């Protein structure tokens, strides 16, 4: 009596993964090539659903990684090389107007440049960063990356501004949106909802602190694998953000050396006044409330009566040891142990040291590095902290206490703070079942 | 409702809503490449679906009826729940393991039809 | 007995052309730069020739050095009295990894 | 311009450790410089020793003066040292502390820092020893 | 008359000229120029073939329905719209309501179906 | 009582704008990467159909100028780029036979080359023109264009013969060609027909003269966006072409250079003979009938009893005020104030021409290539399809209109071949009324 | 059987297993081949189903037509065409006359499509 | 009365060409990027049906040409290039513990060479042989592709193991494959098979003898395009496999030299050991059956009472005189005149072997691969199953016919695997008569 029907276009999905693509409103990522995004973005709520997200386990984390690497090999590919700038370098301290902080951090680099025409070389000077050069053994100096690999300048005309993008699936997938306050990593969502495309995402690149990201809904959520997991960094998310001001008032310029044909090298003039060192400020009681904050669901995690202690971190690369900053075309190394420096029982702002390097190595790759030349003018970086990427060390038995430091190491943790309310499924429109619909002759 | 609206919805009410996901099915700048590939991959996945639909003799029907009875084995549960109470997710999830014979099954039972229909068209 | 091989002693009269030929093998002087050095009784030896064609400061226009792939040669143009001292040819040893010195040509 | 002076034990008594001290005046030990010590015995050419880096910690030793020498190097005061342990009566010479310049510029903006281009530009006063009773 | 060659001639006239319309519709950057444009035929030709098979006329060029011509479109009357003008003017006189036929045959097309399985299924 | 019928394939076009694959029948243009073109074309007439074009703001010009532009920079890529030679130049003036025309104009240079192993230097010379050195700071020179970007040497396996191009629609589109005759290339058509490729265009690159086009159906046309706005340039089509011969009396000789591994400097030797100053020769009887039938045309759009002059370029750089060519290998530079020289009221010109190695042919910064020379004397011989005019403004101060030749887009070349084609999208779904109902 | 496995045996027995052949139907060196292979086996699948929807067929394997097939085409009767012919004999024999069925097909086609409108008009 | 009917789905196929993507269970080959091989290779024996088969005219070998060229090309793309080397060398021979069979093979030679630092050279000494060595003054020496094109240095750390990949057909395509034994490559074969992948093909490059093939079913195989014609190549497939031992037993050492910033090349810094001429020895019993069951399958084919000799390589380049291959990552080219020496009517053999470094694959001229030195010491084991043979003719044949071995393109190695395999077009759109009237 019973007949098996065939339906299509059922409402069934399941989960799996696929290659998503870009969708925006040049820019290093290439926002050009992001499809438009619609000024309506459908968001259609389910209900009487709950779908099982999974925060370690979703690949659009790993396919957005794949994809900022990418579009920043493909962004350096057009740019001048810097392979004939590996040259001895006769280098001297900047004594002139310098402080007690920057005392050999600058240095005045002397060295033998090519010109345009290749019977002739030419005498030029610039000024290098501690960082950027090493002793060979004034003095004979060497860029750090004269020995491993000899990498190309950053376009001054491509900007470094994460500008959000929308990542949408194609035709016969779709993107689950959790809705649900209150939602950790994993566990099932209540409250879940489709979109065709993700919210606004800046791909913005820091180590230990998350900046320009997504707010909380209503309170400071920890998230992690298990907290019974020392080896497992924790993934901390602000309610409330606290503005951070981070500046240099060296006031560099710029000096433009022809070292070929067709292509210059961008180097650093005289500094105008006097010499500082680039610093960086939170706000003292901000600070004090967010991390009191934190304090209480970390103590909600590991149970009540709990010494919550803050460190700084370790030890370490420069990148993984200091905040790394982005924003108008210098990469700062700021030294946070000033912010975790507490113990918990139970207009002052905290300056930061801080310190600039040119060359670069982000990707934590070995072999393909960046020079950022430097800009003209002050600048001033205005933000705010969303987020932190603490690490729980052992303790032992001794459960009376807990030390949290920063952590870092992986890129792929500051986008997945944004992605863990996405999720891509794939839409099964076939299926079956029985009515006693049968055909006839 | 929109895409995907009839989710949470039971058996019943799902029925009536089936042409909007039916409508909704369908390096070298690395976002070209990769779109490419996922039109391409779209396509193919939706000429699977039509191509299993046509030789199944429904094509161009989202609701179509068949001449294969539905086997006890395949659940011991009446229509009165089905269409009732139960969506196609979960409905999904029992018969996942049952879905390759009665696909096999709804294939084969097209070659009798047409034989068939070919005869008695013949002796006409 | 040893590398640089050079004779041991010239003899010639003045104000006439005299050359020291000085050969080796092809890790001393084939690939490498031949130094000459003057030596008198009582004193320390000087620098007279050096990156095979390079006269030091102070040394006059007689003296010259030229090399020619195994063979070299240090040339004293106009000889004199007081260029009575023994000559040694002096180049790195790439094989053995040392700097050596000639047998020592006594004028 | 630059002025060597060493200083050492006139007689030295046979099977010991000879030590020799040359220090530089009017210079500096940096730069590409090959701090080597050379000696001639009455009657023998010239023989070379070993040598000492100036932007280096490295050395290398004559073949003759096999795991029986030893150079040593001392920035702060800017002297060398040469130690030979076991001491023969063959080791009558006169010792003679060099510097050995290792730059060289071709005609191009090219340099080279290597033995090759290795001359003994300047020497020392030259301090005998008497191995003997 | 060949591919488009009943385009200037009436409606009624180029009705018998469908099938020869249909069957036309099917270093490494030049390679993806080229199969950009030859996928781009294939999503278009299958969002017809879709839009079609939707409306219960997959198959078939020539295919009536059921929805009502509602009067507001077009006063126009036959006599004067098969054999008077071509298809242009007719594209340009409903491009406006073309989208409200298009969405009105969905539904219909709907109701014809769940009408079809209640009364097989009843018998 | 009526329902609505749906139609497919229907005969309906909508204009739109796609990416159109090349076709056919060793070159520049890739001839390899397109497809073999149909040698039996389907011309299909469409009977009453009128359909407006526009030549101005077509797609199909843009399209080709960025294929024609990706063609060229992809087939300067495999051969030598010669970034060695930018070193300083020790020259002098070569007068040994020298006419007091082609006095200055080619420079004795001499420089320090690199060879094949790197730690040997090879001292060479060449012959180059003064537009293509510049003094270094009066016997220093430097190549032209070295601080700007590094040109690269034209393949010498590779051609530079413009050969005919067919631009086809993709599966679901249609290329409309207008047959209508007096087609000024904007209004509605009266005779349009379908094509499946267009015909055999020649991407000839040329300066204020259309060379090697497609003639007029029967008379001169004068076309431009805006005839009363003098900011926007007039394209002039011929009915019967104008007969030109260029050559070079100098007897050029390759010298081979190895700069490198693999790497080869083509320069130039002595010049075998007499130095002579290259021209280009133009029958007189049939530029001054060719400008008194652009004149009459002319007077039916500025009216009668209107004082017609001709003049030379007013000025700008050598690439905009000569006309440019490309027959051989060698790009010539004419001075062209010899045939825009009239005044109309109610045996041979003889042009000079400039050589010029370096160039910068599609006006970009940072992208430029070395023509190396030919052997022998070379003789071009094309005709004059049309022109590029451009009108002086004036607030109608007297009834003299002066037109002067012009350029700064090379879009204008190939604009003057695409104006009778056009791109539409097929829209095989229709909707009509018919008296209809399924049964159910 | 498989793909292809009817191949060598004769008609009639081979009418059975079309469901078995239909469903096979559907920067690196590899990744832009695959791709063009995809895109080419797509368009080959997307052609012979627009050619079975123009001629009528659309989702039927054994379609029939109303198109006289007469002994010009081949003289042999009806018994061994079936029981004695494979297939790739009869596609050697009939490869001159397909292009002229085809069409033959899609006119009639496109005729069955006007008498049904014009049998539904005067109903 | 018969009407026709429509049939979708028949078995009926055609021949044609397409692009056949692999499949494949830090590589040349790139098998990382192709897809998952299917682990039950679905293998559908087909009865009753005869398909025409053809080696010479497979298209399956050109694309594979093609594609193991492309992937070569690709594969020497991200690692160091090697055009600071073309240097003046100063060069001597080593004899140091030489065998008088290697006086001049080895050879010691000193260059100036660039370091890290742009402005500072250094002077290193490199080990060099004689075959890629070439004097540039009548002691100073330079290497062989100085004056044709800079070399590059193959990337260390991908291997050239030739493992093996699978050629799969696209959807409505299929690959024939002839299970039939006794097939000579040409004509009709009665039993065929349809695969959705062809088995393991092994892309071993080797000259004069088919290493690492597949080896026959029953008996030896000759297969050629035409017997009687001299200028075909002879391909002859074994039974039974002959194995061949080769090995380096020199022990190199390997030490890396900053060619530059971020780069460097690896040379051969000093020998450990006695220094021994490479060799390859072969059973000369297993030879000796194996050249009988040969001879006399070229009897079957060429006539009985024939005398039948076997001489070495006539002359030209090394690489087709010498059996070149790869063992380890070290290119061999083996003297293979002791193997082809004998003559037939009615112990191990060592053969003497030479190793070169700068190697120009594919027998192309202008693109060059640096092969790096390989610490210790090298050793492999192959499989001769097949040879590449090359006749010469005579007045009347004199009852005598020599065969010589061919150093051919690599077309005719890879023929020998894709013998038994063709690409297909399916049709399954079809017509037959029925009687059947659709109803209307
Ligand atoms: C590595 O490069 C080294 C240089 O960077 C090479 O060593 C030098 O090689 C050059 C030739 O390339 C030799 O120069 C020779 O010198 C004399 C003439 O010079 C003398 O005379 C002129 C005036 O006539 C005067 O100006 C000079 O100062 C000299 O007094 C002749 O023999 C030749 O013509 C030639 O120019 C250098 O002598 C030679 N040695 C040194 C220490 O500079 C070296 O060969 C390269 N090594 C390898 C392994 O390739
Ligand atoms: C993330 O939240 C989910 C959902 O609450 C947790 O999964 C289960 O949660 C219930 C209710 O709190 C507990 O009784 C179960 O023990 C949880 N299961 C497991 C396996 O732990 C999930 O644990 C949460 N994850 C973290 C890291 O806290
Ligand atoms: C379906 O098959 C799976 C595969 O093992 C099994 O786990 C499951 O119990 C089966 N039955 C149902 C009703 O899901
Ligand atoms: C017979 O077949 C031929 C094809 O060869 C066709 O032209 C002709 O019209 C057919 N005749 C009939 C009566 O069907």
């Amino acid at each position: 009596n019973l007949w098996v029907t065939v339906y299509y276009g059922v409402p069934v999905w399941k989960d799996a993964e696929t290659t998503l693509f870009c969708a925006s409103d040049h820019n290093v990522w290439a926002t050009h090539a992001c499809v438009p995004t619609d000024p309506n973005p459908q968001e259609i709520h389910l209900e009487n659903v709950t779908e099982e997200f999974n925060m370690w386990k979703n690949n659009m984390v790993e396919q957005m990684h794949t994809d900022i690497i990418s579009l920043w090999d493909q962004s350096l590919k057009p740019c001048v090389k810097l392979t004939p700038l590996c040259v001895t370098l006769q280098c001297t301290n900047v004594t002139n107007n310098i402080t007690d902080d920057m005392r050999g951090e600058l240095k005045n680099c002397s060295f033998n440049m090519t010109t345009e025409l290749r019977d002739k070389k030419q005498k030029v000077y610039s000024l290098f960063y501690r960082l950027d050069v090493v002793q060979i053994n004034n003095k004979e100096y060497r860029l750090i990356n004269c020995n491993t690999s000899a990498c190309t300048q950053a376009c001054p005309k491509v900007s470094f501004e994460p500008i959000p993008i929308h990542y949408c699936a194609p035709a016969g997938f779709a993107i689950l949106k959790c809705k649900d306050k209150k939602f950790n990593g994993t566990g099932p969502c209540p409250s879940v909802s489709t979109v065709q495309c993700t919210h606004g995402i800046k791909p913005v690149v820091s180590t230990q602190l998350l900046l320009n990201g997504s707010l909380a809904e209503e309170e400071v959520m920890i998230r992690s694998e298990n907290i019974t997991n020392n080896a497992k960094n924790i993934l901390v998310q602000f309610n409330t953000p606290v503005q951070i001001n981070c500046t240099r008032p060296n006031n560099n310029t710029r000096k433009s050396i022809r070292i070929g044909p067709g292509q210059a090298f961008y180097a650093t003039g005289d500094i105008i006044g006097d010499i500082r060192q680039a610093h960086c400020n939170v706000s003292k009681a901000t600070w004090n409330e967010t991390l009191g904050k934190v304090v209480k669901q970390l103590r909600k995690h590991f149970g009540n009566n709990t010494i919550i202690r803050f460190a700084n971190s370790s030890g370490g690369d420069l990148e993984v040891t200091t905040h790394s900053f982005n924003c108008g075309g210098e990469f700062f190394y700021c030294n946070t142990s000033g912010l975790f420096n507490s113990t918990w029982i139970s207009n002052d702002s905290i300056t930061l040291p801080c310190r600039i390097k040119q060359i670069i190595n982000m990707w934590q790759r070995i072999g393909q590095c960046m020079y950022a030349p430097p800009i003209q003018g002050v600048i001033r970086c205005v933000s705010n902290i969303t987020g932190l990427i603490l690490t729980r060390d052992g303790g032992s038995t001794n459960s009376t206490t807990e030390t949290f430091r920063p952590g870092g190491g992986d890129m792929r943790d500051n986008w997945r703070s944004e992605l863990y309310k996405y999720k891509v499924v794939k839409i099964e429109p076939l299926g079956v079942a029985p009515t006693r619909c049968k055909r006839r002759v | 409702l929109g895409f995907l609206g009839a989710a949470g919805s039971t058996m019943g009410a799902a029925s009536m809503t089936l042409t909007v996901q039916a409508r909704n099915l369908l390096k070298l700048t690395v976002w070209g490449i990769k779109q490419l590939q996922a039109r391409v991959l779209a396509v193919e996945r939706y000429l699977r679906d039509q191509q299993l639909l046509g030789i199944w003799g429904c094509s161009g029907k989202l609701i179509c009826c068949t001449n294969v009875p539905w086997n006890s084995s395949w659940s011991n549960r009446n229509l009165s729940e089905i269409w009732d109470n139960m969506t196609w997710l979960q409905w999904d999830k029992e018969i996942s393991n049952y879905t390759q014979i009665i696909y096999g099954l709804l294939e084969e039972s097209q070659n009798q039809q047409e034989k068939n229909e070919q005869d008695l068209l013949a002796l006409d | 007995q040893s590398v640089l091989t050079q004779p041991p002693s010239a003899s010639e009269a003045a104000r006439k052309r005299v050359s020291i030929s000085c050969s080796g093998s092809f890790s001393n002087i084939g690939t490498n730069s031949v130094s000459w050095y003057q030596h008198l009784p009582g004193t320390a030896p000087k620098l007279l020739i050096y990156h095979n064609g390079q006269r030091a400061s102070g040394v006059s226009d007689r003296f010259s050095g030229s090399k020619s792939g195994t063979s070299a040669s240090l040339a004293i143009s106009a000889l004199q009295t007081e260029d009575e001292a023994d000559y040694y040819c002096a180049t790195w040893d790439d094989m053995l990894n040392g700097y050596f010195f000639g047998a020592g040509t006594r004028l | 311009q630059v002025q060597l002076q060493q200083w050492g034990e006139g007689l030295v008594k046979p099977s010991e450790t000879l030590s020799l001290s040359c220090a530089v005046y009017g210079g500096s030990i940096s730069g590409h410089y090959y701090w080597s010590w050379i000696r001639q015995a009455p009657g023998k050419g010239l023989e070379w020793i070993g040598k000492i880096d100036a932007n280096s910690a490295s050395t290398n030793y004559n073949p003759s003066f096999k795991n029986r020498v030893s150079i040593s190097k001392d920035t702060s005061k800017k002297q060398f040292y040469l130690n030979l342990h076991s001491v023969t009566a063959a080791d009558t010479a006169v010792y003679y502390c060099a510097r050995g310049s290792i730059y060289y510029e071709d005609d191009d903006g090219y340099y080279y820092s290597e033995a090759t281009y290795l001359h003994l530009h300047l020497w020392g006063q030259g301090v005998v020893v008497t191995v003997s009773s």
